[PDB]
RNA sequence: GAGUCGGCAAACAGACUUUGAUCCGGAGAUCUCUGAAUGGGGGAACCCACCUAGGAUAACCUAGGUAUCUUGUACUGAAUCCAUAGGUGCAAGAGGCGAACCAGGGGAACUGAAACAUCUAAGUACCCUGAGGAAAAGAAAUCAACCGAGAUUCCCUUAGUAGUGGCGAGCGAACGGGGAUUAGCCCUUAAGCUUCAUUGAUUUUAGCGGAACGCUCUGGAAAGUGCGGCCAUAGUGGGUGAUAGCCCCGUACGCGAAAGGAUCUUUGAAGUGAAAUCAAGUAGGACGGAGCACGAGAAACUUUGUCUGAACAUGGGGGGACCAUCCUCCAAGGCUAAAUACUACUGACUGACCGAUAGUGAACCAGUACCGUGAGGGAAAGGCGAAAAGAACCCCGGAGA
RNA sequence: AACCCACUCCCGUUGAAAAGGUAGGGGAUGACUUGUGGAUCGGAGUGAAAGGCUAAUCAAGCUCGGAGAUAGCUGGUUCUC
RNA sequence: AGUUGAGAAGCUUGCUGGAGGUAUCAGAAGUGCGAAUGCUGACAUGAGUAACGACAAUGGGUGUGAAAAACACCCACGCCGAAAGACCAAGGGUUCCUGCGCAACGUUAAUCGACGCAGGGUUAGUCGGUUCCUAAGGCGAGGCUGAAAAGCGUAGUCGA
């Protein structure tokens, strides 16, 4: 489904408040794509489908870190 | 002057049966409530 | 654990047949007795098929409840609760007014 | 098993149909367990009635409904072997 | 009784017991079929005779 | 401790029991097929298998296994060299059901506003996912005003108050009190909680004993009438042929357990709590939302979908825009009993509760009969007599009614 | 002709029938008729299109809930002086 | 039935009934019914009226019986005969057959019955199914996707 695999973000839900203040249920998205890491320490690319959150996460702790932490939560790579 | 129930056992068992019952979740709780007021049928 | 068990001489107390004595037959499960010479039933009964054969109006004895008949003494020739106060290891029923064992 | 022999045969069929066939053939109505083979009702009456049993024809029967106060009631559907013999031999 | 089947009946003299005892229900539910059972009560000891056997093979 | 072979269902057979049946409780044994259903299928209660071990004479039979997933581990190993995916075997665990209670995800509309859009109804109903016997929350980056209080939950107030609102309909606090409850331990490794083994103790699952009334009248029958008693840690219980403390079962009151279970308590043991080391993509901010009683409004505080982004105890955030000065706390790691909610389920007791059109839909073989293709809807039906003593026999009638 | 249909009359309308019967009528080797199994479903299907059909129900099925919706409307409201 | 009160109502009694009732004064209400095209049962009126289900069609004899227009048998008459005949699938589930029956059911009567009670009857290597195979379509290890529920699908394995 549509949550990041760094952070478990899913999509929230609001509204959408018109001129006239009519609310309608919309829905926030998290803005996930897939994207290739390469891990040194293995010699390959993981491909994981992460938020922009989760690519600047993966920039300022590294691949490891958080590839170490995604599997005690049990992810598929 | 042809009516509307035409009976075929195949057909019977097949949208309403035990099995069709039990292979979606509310058909499962069409089990549930048929049993939970206790009737002697509850696949028909 | 029950006050009367059927070889056991008793007397009517407030039935119709009252003051008469007897000996338990039957003890019924609901509560009720058979007991020998008082509340005689004429029953009609049909005779029977098969070669059988039971007359026409038979004279049997109806069962009447154990509140109405009371333990025969022998000794004072009285009615007399029964209770269970003697024993070493046996629970004996004995009488209540004089304390002597019921045999 | 060394049971099993003795949970198939449930008694001889009684009937006018089962006499008459059992004067005139050779083959004796027996009611018989509402799961037995023709092959351990046959090993069966050669182990427990000392013969030599040519063939078994079997029948499931429906249990008759009955009516009455509260509701329809059932009987057991049970089963039904023809034993078919040798033309002397006859079982007891 | 059960404790007269444990008396040094062993694994085959209670086995051997089952089958003796299998034949009596057999012959008692081939009489119920014609009318020659008169005493009825025999059926339902020979039942609970083999569960006393099948009892006390479990148990050694 | 004397009868019994359950009920509608009374009789009848064949029988069982003082050498102790039936019955009641505890522990076992067996426990067919279905159903999460799990060897593979399948139209629920059916069909067809494989492997191992043992037994069986061209037919089988017994006892074990054989689902998927997750986690851990062993062996094996693709493109591709190394090792990864993958695959085989083991171990452990899960799944399903249940009225409610709880924490979350998603979330109406009728309605009200005397129309109706903001708003309300209402974060309600419903659907979904988890957990437990409770859960959740919880040990101050909390409130107060220069005085002070100290975790959380629940109740009564402050108060229909301050606010909030097409400032309409409406929605609605806090400070401060009064209470129920009582505890804080740790990230230099703890309380606590589990599971075991023990230490005594208490309860529960069955039972045992359990006082004291006679005469008389009417009557079918006395418990009622008239008279005289007795018992009482037992007197407004049930039913016994009419209304009984003393007739029976009971009651107050004492006793009681081979064996199980449950709670509490010792005093060891293994675990867990437990995330590592006082918290960074975090605080803060810009947009778009949501919540806070608060319709973004002077809008604090919280949360975040997008985008950014700190200081480091001479730091940092709160005190309802914001700014100084004071006051008060230390967020970005955790775990915590009680007071609290609920009752499909048991046991006892109670009712100015109903008494057969009432009370459950259902006193009776009722979620039945019946109606629907289904989901689903959903009845009607109690009373002889104290006891069957339920009418032997005769007559008319069709061996009737 | 079977089969499928349903143009006309009459009957029937409390029917034999909640859509028929009897006389006649149209197609009848095809854009045919039909069995059996399967697929599509409620602002949603399917429609050689009529608001037709979707279990005798259709300008939004049935059932259960919100729910005792709401009704400035209609009807009713029980003994005595 | 009598009687007493302005009334709602009260009191006394004959018969029935055959086990409960409640002066008084207070407390409490599921507290008073003729209407709501009110609910549910019983029963009227219409009325012994309309009908009795295709206008193939019946007439005697004999039997059985308590009783025969209707059952059975005989004689004769009609009617169908691309069915009103024989049969298979589906659907039903004992309705099949034989004894005994006739209350109710049968649009009348019934001795008859698709009705009641009780018995019996359904025999397969070859006919149908299971088993083997697949179509449409379903389900679907893993897998892709989706707030959750789930959707779609590969290997597969069901499905005439």
């Amino acid at each position: 489904s549509r949550v990041c695999q760094v952070t478990g973000k899913g999509p929230v839900t609001g509204n959408n408040i018109s001129h006239a203040h009519n609310k309608t249920r919309r829905r926030f998205l998290p803005n996930l794509q897939h994207h290739r890491f390469w891990v040194e320490s293995e010699k390959r690319f993981v491909r994981l489908r992460v938020s922009a959150k989760g690519m600047r996460i993966i920039d300022k702790r590294g691949i490891e870190a958080v590839l170490a932490d995604l599997r005690a939560r049990g992810e598929k790579f | 002057m042809k009516r509307t129930f035409q009976p075929s056992t195949l057909k019977r068992a097949r949208v309403h049966g035990f099995r069709a019952r039990m292979a979606t979740k509310n058909g499962r709780q069409v089990l549930s409530r048929r049993r939970a007021k206790g009737r002697k049928r509850l696949t028909v | 654990m029950q006050k009367i068990r059927r070889d056991d001489e008793v007397i009517v107390i407030a039935g119709k047949d009252k003051g008469k004595r007897g000996k338990v037959l039957k003890v019924l499960a609901d509560d009720r007795l058979v007991v020998g010479g008082v509340n005689l039933i004429k029953r009609h009964t049909k005779p029977n098929p098969m070669l059988g054969q039971q007359g026409g109006i038979v004279e049997k004895e109806a069962p009447l409840h154990v509140s109405n008949v009371a333990i025969f003494n022998t000794e004072t020739s009285k009615a007399d609760r029964v209770g269970f106060k003697v024993e070493d290891g046996k629970k004996i029923r004995v009488f209540k007014s004089t304390q002597k064992p019921v045999q | 098993a060394a049971e099993r022999v003795f949970k198939v045969l449930l008694g001889p069929h009684i009937s006018e149909k089962a006499t008459g066939l059992a004067d005139g053939k050779s083959q004796f109505v027996f009611k018989v367990a509402t799961d037995a083979t023709k092959l351990e009702i046959k090993k069966a009456v050669e182990s427990l009635f000392s013969v030599k049993v040519q063939r078994v024809t079997t029948l499931n029967v429906k249990g008759k409904t009955k009516r009455t106060a509260r509701g329809l009631g059932k009987r057991n559907d049970w089963k039904k072997a023809y034993i078919a013999l040798q033309p002397g031999q006859d079982l007891d | 009784k059960a404790n007269e089947l444990r008396e040094e009946k062993s694994g085959p003299v209670t086995g051997n017991n089952i089958s003796h005892l299998l034949r009596d229900q057999f012959n008692l539910r081939m009489q119920k079929a014609t009318g020659q059972l008169g005493q009825s009560h025999l059926l339902s000891q020979v039942k609970r005779d083999i569960a006393r056997v099948k009892t006390v093979l479990n148990q050694q």
